[PDB]
């Protein structure tokens, strides 16, 4: 019985460990998600993958998952492993609300899940999750927040990050076009359609190929709005009008 | 006794779960089956050939009902199918004892696919070797979902599972539109199962089940002979 | 040899090698000799040491007032069966208020040590128990082995270089069932000088004697009270 | 190779070698025969004197399970008396729950399912013992069963387990066990185990006999000394 | 066609196969045995052979026909130790149907519960999946007689004529030419067409001491095993 | 290739018990000497860095008021055995209202030393000396990773163990005094260690019949060194 | 008794295309008020409320266990909860404590979300649902509220006369009770808007 | 339950999975800690931030209590769970014995938690090393370290992580008695060592002191800009 054990927990002789690096190797391919904020509001831009002509296009979202009443997440990686995590921190936020009668702060929801994710990399002889995912949300302590999880179990706060297939190309351009605290929730939308114009090799930016959801703070609402397919393409062509203007005049 | 308590499904150095990739090979070598929803109900049709004339075809069934209004077919290996049928029969009851309501078809696939994902990570087990097609008409609108041994699921308009499934999906793409009745979808489900069957497609080589707003039911071989007649 | 790894695996010849390797562990410890008369049961051990200033490792232990044992092998598994041995004697004395018979004690050991010789990832007990005791039927000498096979005998010897001691016991066992306690002991003491190199024999600090007797509680003699028994032996012929 | 390490794997032609390897360990134990007469069962075991130092009456390969049921074993002796403990314990649960003495078609059924249970898993090994069960009842007559390490049991008019198995059961079918009572059987049981085991392999050996029937009033016990001395008187007339 | 430990435990090959199960189907064939079951218009007949190679063995304890419930009988192929363990489960599962549900278990519901248990052995990578087969017969109300087979993979189907064992394919080729000409089947014709199945495949033309026949009919729904005298009555009428 | 942790050798001993015997040859050396006046017991520290605080490490630690200890090999898993010994001497005082003898402390630890496996996970890689004064006078015991203990009179354990034992068999006799046994030990430690001998590289402790377990400190210790 | 330890009264009443619910405001311990703003009606989504009356511990306990199970329902499913569905949910929660029971009696009133149809029901302390068509009442002063509602209820009532009927039903019955009072709050819902009113009652 | 010995002995007497865990420590960012007589000085080097993103979530100097600070190196996933388990034991200590937790007591809980975790089944050992710095009762400032095998060990100065022995050799020739004269003088003792490490050009350094009566106080990149101005100015006029 010890001949068949694969030892998914031990170190390697060079010091690092192989199992989560194979998972973060798989997190590169198969998906593209990004977020941005500088002011009132925060967005999640995600690219759809299965664009076959025979699907029902239901469940209000594809890679966006509403977690709390004022925060949501975008996921990347193995989709079946994602469904277990998404309905796991969904009731971490509810057992907080049962205990304190107050909505959960957005940061310590991430730390609670990233401790469950860390435990499989550390004992049990168990396959870790090949899932990395984003976090938007609002709380009264710091306002609009943006986090990023990794399959190793370590998180981080950010301002704009992509976990796509060409995510290094996206990050290299996000730190080429940015402004700290002045990107309103229209310039960020124009910047969002600019970034996934680059990283998507399928050109011309099909409006059914991407999904965009915004979280804006209305007084006691915190409206999480998945914007429909009638206002994507007018935002698509708005990027197209200015690029023919800027190329010809230069 | 006891178990093994270690996962025998690990990540490859290329980042692919190899045992799930092998389980999809067993699904592709199964019996062909198609499923079509069209605007008032869903048609599930499969292909059941006994190996010889000695078998009693009225003994087992491919098309199974889950509740009053949910049916379920497969394309994979036999004995794995009857396990997660009896699992899904039970899951529809614990929803009913809490809420006093027939389960939505979406929430069943939420919980059947959660079993299959849980079964490909736990210790000492090989994954399932079946893929499913689930129908049902909840709140007027019909539904057609497909799961897989990995634990994911989709929302199809029309799809095919089994051998030559890549040829059926090209055939359904040139056939299906938004506007068909239930009896039209029956006629094009036999027309796509004729792509891969043998020469004789009789009243007992196939098995068809439908949903309406009247509920799920399974066709007897009398009217299956009438649909098989005047076909192709 | 891939058939040489776990206790579960049978050989293609049909001999489990992990049991046969635990027989090699009992052949490493020093020799000890047990024998019995009509009315007595005497076992004699031979200690060893590491340096000349370290003390000698004892081998004869006291289980009960009418049962004593002698060990050979690794000492940690010896105390594991010893604390099982003491426990099974005093609870029978707690329940039935009687001395637990010897032949019924050893069958509890044979069922105890057979269990880890069949499971997975479980070693055998490497130990060399020679048991001397009293039933209502007189003296008894029993030996065990890590194959969980206990033997009824009248004189045996186990440990390193013990085949030379067995040849001495065969050609003198016609005399054993008659003699008193005095030359019953020094019959056994002539077996321990057989299993030694030809220069050192019995220097009153490496030998121990334990006797249970028909009106005599089990008594261990150590390195001063050995000297009355040890005197009265002739020189080694050369 | 690799197909024969655990008992949980079949071979590429569909058989388990860990059971077959444990069957090979039985033919290094010596010989145990047992035949049933018209009105009882007589066991017989020839016992190798390994050295002079052992005591006459040691390490008996012939057990006593219940008041009427007997056992003669052949194999690795530690597993022999371990199977003898559960069979002795199984008959106690029958009398405590159902009130009466256990029949042999049920007793050998419960033991063989316990032996079969270790031929399935990787955590345990198969037993290395084969043994015989014989008894007598006043309502059922004499019974005689035999169990291999795989877990298969059958009825027998006479059987043999040990080193020379075919060389023992060749002469058993020369007898007529249907009509002989269990008195002249005792002389014929001993005679067919003197002709086996040539004196080149062993120097000297020990006869051990057992005995059950209504002549023993249903209870199982050993033969008396004088009767087995008559069989040992009937030893050295096989030289003609 | 192989990668990893897919030859050793029950996981998937790269081709989608899994070899430990299809190794176990040819563990049935090592018994050296072949059984035939034929369903009639108002009866069900199981016929199988028995091979007794010894005179010293009790021929009444080698029956592969087993009575599961009062109205359900079965025949066992494959190795003997696994087959008798599977009969013990089927006796236990039928009694729990009656205690929980208050009526006699249908024979297809019993074959489902056996096949669900056998599924779990090829579903965990620890247990050895019981290389023996299973054929049941029985009378059901508003269904008449019906015959079912359960294999060690967890598959089952209702048949009209059934073969299992070494000569399975040669027997089924004989029977499929017999059934598709669609003669009506009385009681004795199903007895005649089942004996002449394994008499022409095996080419024996035997005497009644080597086969054994169980039967059920809708006038006496008790599963009953035929006496050798009335086996001989059907046999001498088979030789016209 | 990979055995289990519980496997016999063809020569019959074990694998990982015998491997743990090799592990205590990397530890710092330690000397204990039994004398009828009392038990003296010394060690080196093996100071690595000048920036290191020297007194934070220890090898002599007390079990009870009349029993001291000395550890070698690994250190981090020695603290598990020390805590089981301290609790055991207090359960014996609680239930019997007396002091546990020095020998009976050792077998209470030695039963724990070989209990690893796969149920209820490796042998301990330390070696211990137990010096104490019970009612039979001063005692000195030595246990093993194998769990085998035996009373010694002058035992030297560590990386320089076999080099010190040979130089210790020549100077020991049964009628020593404690004042010369302390001096005889630091002559041996002066040879075997790497750095020079001072009041910070070593430390001592003596147990007496009269007073309790006393550990020397850096004021009364260097009068032995300057008068070596 | 146990239900008389804190008092309380909850009334629901069905109208034409609208439904109203009312409760008292007193919190006290057997003779002694503590505050006059104790919440006993809790919102469960839009156009669907719940009233609780009984022991003051289990009023705040069940109203937090139910909200724990409600938000998990409205996120796992993409829709809001039907009023008939919540009745089965609350009855499941109380029957789990069949032998450790919560001492409260819930009252559920709301509109069906798609077809705006009123719904009322009430439950005992171990979960026996009872749907009616006119009114449900719960609390200590139950019998005084039956004499009001059987004498004043009309079948098809606009929201103006529905408010005036349930107001006179509460003010006259709770004044006849001793351990209930100190103000009455009235929620009256309908398909377009919702209305919270507090009445001028005896602070006596 | 997954029951399997992970850490076993070697044929020469070592532990493979322990000495593999010490390599993972040797590629984490460098943390340096010294101690004074009234104020302690500790600060990680190689912050390596993206410098357009968040920074208050990436801190590697936290507090176990009001009197105990703790820096670390190695992989940060296994580090913030040892801290959260240490924040409970020091809080449950106050429910027992009334004093605040001494700096010696909290190191023994971490080191014993790490040793028994190299003993159990199915568990890879921790891949972190830490420096526990505190000022206990009666005002005695001292620090410690912790090896991944669980050997707590006091010091007067320390440096762990990638590029440690290059600093550890530098500190012993740099540690004098008069370097711990003032508070800001000992801060320049740290700033020279981290400048003798991976780059640390003022924006990649982050120091934090404790005046034995305060909480932990991080200076923003204005005093480190001021200190590296005057530590480099003293080097520019001496040489």
């Amino acid at each position: 019985s010890r001949r068949y054990d694969s030892r998914t927990t031990i170190f390697s002789p060079e010091g690092r460990l192989y199992q989560v690096e194979y998972a973060m190797e798989a997190i590169g391919h198969a998906g593209t998600c990004l977020g941005i904020l500088a002011n009132d509001g925060v967005l999640l831009a995600a690219e759809r993958r299965n664009i076959h002509k025979l699907l029902d296009e239901v469940f209000f979202s594809e890679k966006i998952y509403k977690l709390n009443e004022d925060m949501a997440c975008s996921v990347a990686g193995i989709t079946s492993d994602a469904n277990v995590l998404t309905n796991e921190l969904r009731l971490i936020a509810q057992r907080y609300l049962l205990q304190y009668q107050e909505p959960i702060p957005c940061e310590q929801l991430v730390t609670a899940l990233c401790d469950i994710k860390q435990a499989y990399t550390q004992f049990g002889g168990k396959r870790p999750f090949g899932v990395s995912l984003l976090y938007i949300g609002w709380d009264k302590h710091y306002g609009f927040q943006l986090y990023q999880s990794d399959p190793s179990g370590n998180y981080g706060g950010w301002k704009a990050t992509c976990i796509g297939n060409n995510s290094a190309a996206a990050v290299s351009m996000l730190k080429q076009d940015y402004k700290e605290g002045e990107m309103t929730l229209k310039s960020a939308l124009a910047l969002a359609i600019k970034v996934l114009n680059k990283t998507m090799d399928v050109s011309k930016l099909s409006a059914e190929k991407v999904e965009i959801a915004t979280l804006t703070r209305e007084n006691g609402k915190t409206v999480i709005r998945v914007l429909k397919q009638k206002e994507v393409e007018q935002l698509i062509k708005k990027h197209e009008e200015e690029e023919a203007k800027a190329e010809r005049e230069k | 006794e006891r178990g093994y308590s270690f996962s025998l499904t690990t990540f490859s150095p290329s980042g692919k779960l190899v045992q799930i990739e092998y389980a999809l090979a067993a699904v592709a070598g199964g019996a062909p089956s198609v499923g079509i929803k069209a605007a008032n109900g869903v048609v599930l049709a499969t292909e059941k050939k006994q190996k010889s004339i000695l078998y009693d075809e009225r003994s087992v069934h491919k098309v199974e009902p889950i509740t009053k209004h949910i049916g379920l077919v497969y394309s994979g290996m036999g004995p794995d199918y009857r396990v997660l049928v009896h699992r899904a029969r039970k899951l529809a009851q614990q929803y009913y004892l809490v809420y006093q309501e027939p389960i939505p078809t979406a929430q069943l696939v939420q919980r059947v696919a959660s079993v299959m994902q849980e079964y490909t990570q736990s210790g000492g087990v090989r994954p399932f070797g079946v893929s499913l097609l689930i129908c049902g008409w909840n709140e007027g609108r019909p539904y057609l979902f497909q799961s897989d041994p990995s634990g994911a699921y989709f929302a199809w308009k029309a799809t095919a599972m089994g051998k030559n499934y890549v040829n059926g999906k090209t055939f359904l793409e040139k056939r299906y539109n938004e506007d068909l009745e239930l009896e039209d979808a029956i006629h094009t489900a036999i027309l796509t199962l004729k792509e891969s069957f043998e020469g004789q497609m009789t009243e007992d080589n196939i098995e068809v089940g439908i949903c309406n707003e009247a509920g799920f039911r399974r066709l007897t071989p009398t009217e299956v002979k009438d649909y098989l007649a005047a076909i192709a | 040899n891939q058939y040489d790894n776990d206790v579960t695996v049978w050989s293609p010849q049909g001999r489990i090698h992990q049991i046969e390797y635990a027989m090699e562990a009992v052949k490493q410890g020093s020799a000890t000799v047990g024998l019995k008369s009509k009315t007595h049961a005497v076992l004699v051990a031979l200690k060893r040491a590491q340096s000349e200033l370290a003390a000698h490792q004892k081998k004869i232990l006291h289980v009960d007032n009418h049962i004593g044992i002698s060990i050979a092998g690794l000492t940690a598994d010896a105390r594991l069966l010893c604390n099982f041995m003491r426990q099974e004697c005093l609870d029978s004395r707690f329940v039935f208020d009687r001395p637990l018979p010897v032949s019924r004690l050893v069958s509890l050991i044979g069922s105890k040590t057979q269990i880890p010789t069949q499971r997975y990832g479980r070693r055998p007990y490497g130990v060399g128990l020679l048991i001397a005791g009293y039933d209502d039927m007189g003296p008894h000498i029993f030996q065990t082995c890590p194959s969980a096979n206990y033997f009824d005998c009248r004189a045996m010897s186990i440990g390193a270089r013990s085949q030379s001691a067995r040849t001495y016991l065969e050609r003198h066992m016609s005399e054993f069932m008659e003699c008193n306690l005095n030359e019953l002991v020094k019959h056994g003491l002539r077996a321990l000088r057989e299993t030694l190199p030809a220069e050192q024999d019995l220097t009153t600090k490496n030998v121990s004697i334990g006797i249970v007797g028909k009106d005599l509680e089990f008594t261990i003699y150590d390195d001063d009270d050995v000297s009355p028994f040890l005197e009265g032996l002739e020189e080694r012929p050369q | 190779t690799g197909y024969d390490l655990s008992a949980s794997t079949f071979s590429p032609d569909g058989r388990v070698f860990q059971v077959e390897y444990a069957m090979k360990a039985v033919e290094n134990s010596s010989t145990a025969i047992g035949i049933r007469c018209k009105d009882g069962v007589v066991f017989g075991v020839e016992k190798l004197v390994l050295s002079k130092l052992y005591e006459e009456g040691s390490n008996k390969r012939l057990f006593n399970v219940d008041r009427h049921v007997g056992m003669a074993v052949a194999g690795l002796l530690a597993d022999a008396r371990s199977l003898a403990d559960i069979a002795r314990e199984e008959a106690s649960n029958f009398r405590s729950n159902f009130g009466y003495n256990i029949p042999l078609k049920h007793l050998a059924d419960r033991v063989a399912m316990y032996v079969h249970a270790y031929t399935l898993y990787s955590a345990v090994r198969p037993f290395g013992c084969s043994f015989m069960l014989g008894s007598y009842s006043v309502n059922d007559g004499a019974q005689l069963y035999m169990i291999d390490p795989s877990g298969v049991s059958y009825g027998y008019w006479g059987c043999a387990i040990g080193k020379a198995r075919q060389a023992a059961k060749t002469e058993i079918e020369k007898l007529q066990m249907k009509e002989m009572t269990c008195r002249d059987i005792v002389k014929e049981v001993a005679k067919i185990i003197y002709i086996v085991h040539d004196e080149v392999k062993d120097k000297a050996f020990e006869l051990e006999l057992s005995w059950v029937g209504e002549l023993t009033n249903g209870r199982h016990e050993i033969v008396p000394k004088d009767i087995r001395e008559e069989a040992e008187k009937y030893a050295k007339e096989s030289l003609k | 066609s192989s990668a990893g430990f897919d030859r050793h435990i029950t996981i998937f090959s790269p081709e989608g196969r899994l070899y430990q199960v299809e190794y176990a189907f040819k563990a049935i064939n090592q018994g050296g045995l072949t059984s035939v079951a034929v369903r009639g218009k108002d009866c069900a007949v199981i016929v199988t052979q028995k091979k007794v190679p010894d005179k010293l063995l009790d021929s009444s304890t080698v029956t592969h026909l087993f009575k599961i419930t009062e109205n359900i009988g079965c025949v066992m192929t494959g190795m003997t130790a696994d087959s008798r363990s599977q009969v013990q489960r089927a006796r236990y599962e039928a009694a729990n149907w009656k205690y929980k549900y208050g009526y006699e278990i249908p024979v297809d519901m019993l074959c489902k519960r056996i096949a669900d248990i056998s599924q779990v052995y090829t579903q965990n990578a620890e247990m050895r999946p019981l290389g023996c087969c299973m054929i049941l017969i029985g009378i059901d109300e508003e269904q008449g007689p019906q015959v079912y087979k359960c294999d060690p993979a967890g598959y089952y189907c209702g048949f009209k004529a059934t073969a299992a064992g070494v000569k399975q394919t040669e027997s089924t080729s004989f029977l499929e030419k017999k059934v598709k000409k669609k003669f009506d089947w009385t009681f004795e014709q199903t007895v005649e067409t089942a004996i002449t199945c394994l008499s022409t495949v095996l080419s024996i033309d035997f005497k009644p001491s080597e086969i054994e026949v169980g039967v059920v009919t809708v006038e006496n729904p008790k599963f009953r095993i035929l006496t050798e005298a009335e086996i001989d009555a059907h046999l001498v009428a088979l030789a016209e | 290739y990979d055995r289990g942790v519980n496997t016999f050798s063809p020569e019959g001993r074990l694998f990982q018990v015998e491997y743990a015997i090799e592990a205590i040859k990397l530890g710092s050396t330690a000397i204990g000497i039994q004398t009828s006046e009392g038990v003296c017991l010394a060690v080196e520290k093996r100071i690595t860095s000048p920036l290191m605080e020297p007194s934070s490490i220890e090898k002599i630690v007390e079990i009870d008021a009349h029993i001291g200890c000395a550890m070698s090999g690994l250190i981090a898993d020695a603290k598990t055995l020390i805590d089981k010994a301290r609790v055991e001497t207090q359960n014996h005082w609680f239930t019997y209202n007396e002091t546990m003898t020095v020998e009976s402390v050792t077998q209470a630890v030695s039963n724990l030393a070989l209990q690893f496996g796969e149920e209820d996970s490796r042998p301990f890689g330390v070696a211990l000396l137990f010096g104490g004064v019970d009612e039979k006078g001063p005692q000195l015991f030595h246990m093993d990773p194998s769990g085998t203990f035996v009373q010694c009179d002058a035992r030297a354990i560590g990386s320089a163990s076999e080099g010190a034992q040979s130089s210790l068999q020549e100077v020991y006799h049964k009628s020593m005094t404690l004042k010369e046994a302390i001096k005889s030990s630091l002559i041996i430690l002066k040879q075997v260690m790497e750095e020079k001998l001072n009041a910070t590289n070593i430390e001592l402790a003596t147990v007496q019949p009269g007073q309790n377990f006393h550990m020397f400190t850096k004021e009364e210790l260097e009068e032995v060194i300057k008068d070596i | 008794s146990i239900m008389s330890y804190n008092g309380g009264a909850v009334m629901a009443m069905k109208g034409k295309n609208c439904v109203a619910i009312a409760a008292d405001r007193r919190f006290g311990i057997q003779a002694q008020m503590v505050t006059t703003d104790f919440q006993k009606i809790f919102p469960m989504g839009d156009r669907l409320y719940i009233g609780l009356a009984g022991l003051a511990t289990d009023v705040q306990t069940v109203a937090q266990r139910l909200k724990f199970r409600l938000n998990l329902y409205e996120l796992k499913e993409g829709r809001q909860i039907k009023p008939y569905t919540l009745m089965s949910m609350v009855a499941n929660l109380l029957y789990e404590k069949r032998f450790g029971p919560y001492y409260t009696e819930p009252v559920i009133a709301g509109l069906d979300p798609k077809t705006f149809k009123p719904f009322i029901c009430s439950l005992d302390l171990i979960g026996c649902p009872m749907v009616t068509d006119d009114f449900v009442v719960s609390g200590t002063c139950a019998e005084q509220m039956y004499g009001m509602c059987e004498s004043l209820w009309e079948p098809n009532m606009d929201p103006d006369h529905l408010f005036e009927t349930i107001s006179q039903a509460m003010l006259n019955a709770v004044d006849r009770d001793a351990v209930s009072g100190m103000g009455v709050i009235v929620h009256i819902i309908e398909k377009d808007k919702i209305t919270t009113r507090t009445l001028k009652a005896r602070m006596d | 339950s997954y029951d399997r010995a992970i850490t076993v002995f070697s044929p020469d007497g070592h532990l493979f999975q322990v000495e593999y865990a010490q390599e993972a420590v040797k590629k984490g960012s460098t943390a340096v800690g010294v101690r004074g007589r009234d104020i302690v000085v500790l600060g990680v080097e190689k912050k390596s931030v993206a410098k357009l993103q968040d920074e208050r979530t990436v801190r590697k100097i936290c507090a176990l209590d009001d009197n105990v600070c703790m820096a670390f190196a190695g992989l940060t996933a296994d580090a913030r769970i040892v801290i959260n388990r240490a924040r409970v034991e020091c809080q449950s200590h106050r429910l027992t014995v009334e004093d605040p937790v001494t700096v010696e007591y909290i190191t023994r809980y971490i080191a014993s938690l790490k040793q028994r975790y190299t003993q159990s089944n199915g568990r890879r050992p921790f891949g972190i090393s830490a420096l526990i710095v505190g000022f206990d009762f009666d005002g005695t400032p001292r620090l410690y370290q912790t090896d991944p095998s669980g050997t707590y060990h006091a010091w007067k100065a320390n440096a762990i992580g990638r590029g440690a022995k290059s600093v550890r050799e530098f500190l012993e020739k740099n540690y004098t008695d008069e370097a711990i004269e003032t508070d800001d003088l000992t801060i320049k003792l740290v700033i020279k060592a981290l400048l003798e490490v991976v780059q640390s050009g003022g924006k990649n350094i982050e120091l934090a002191v404790m005046r034995r009566d305060q909480s932990l106080k991080i200076l923003n990149p204005e005093e480190i800009e001021k200190y590296v101005a005057e530590i480099e100015k003293e080097k520019e006029e001496n040489e």
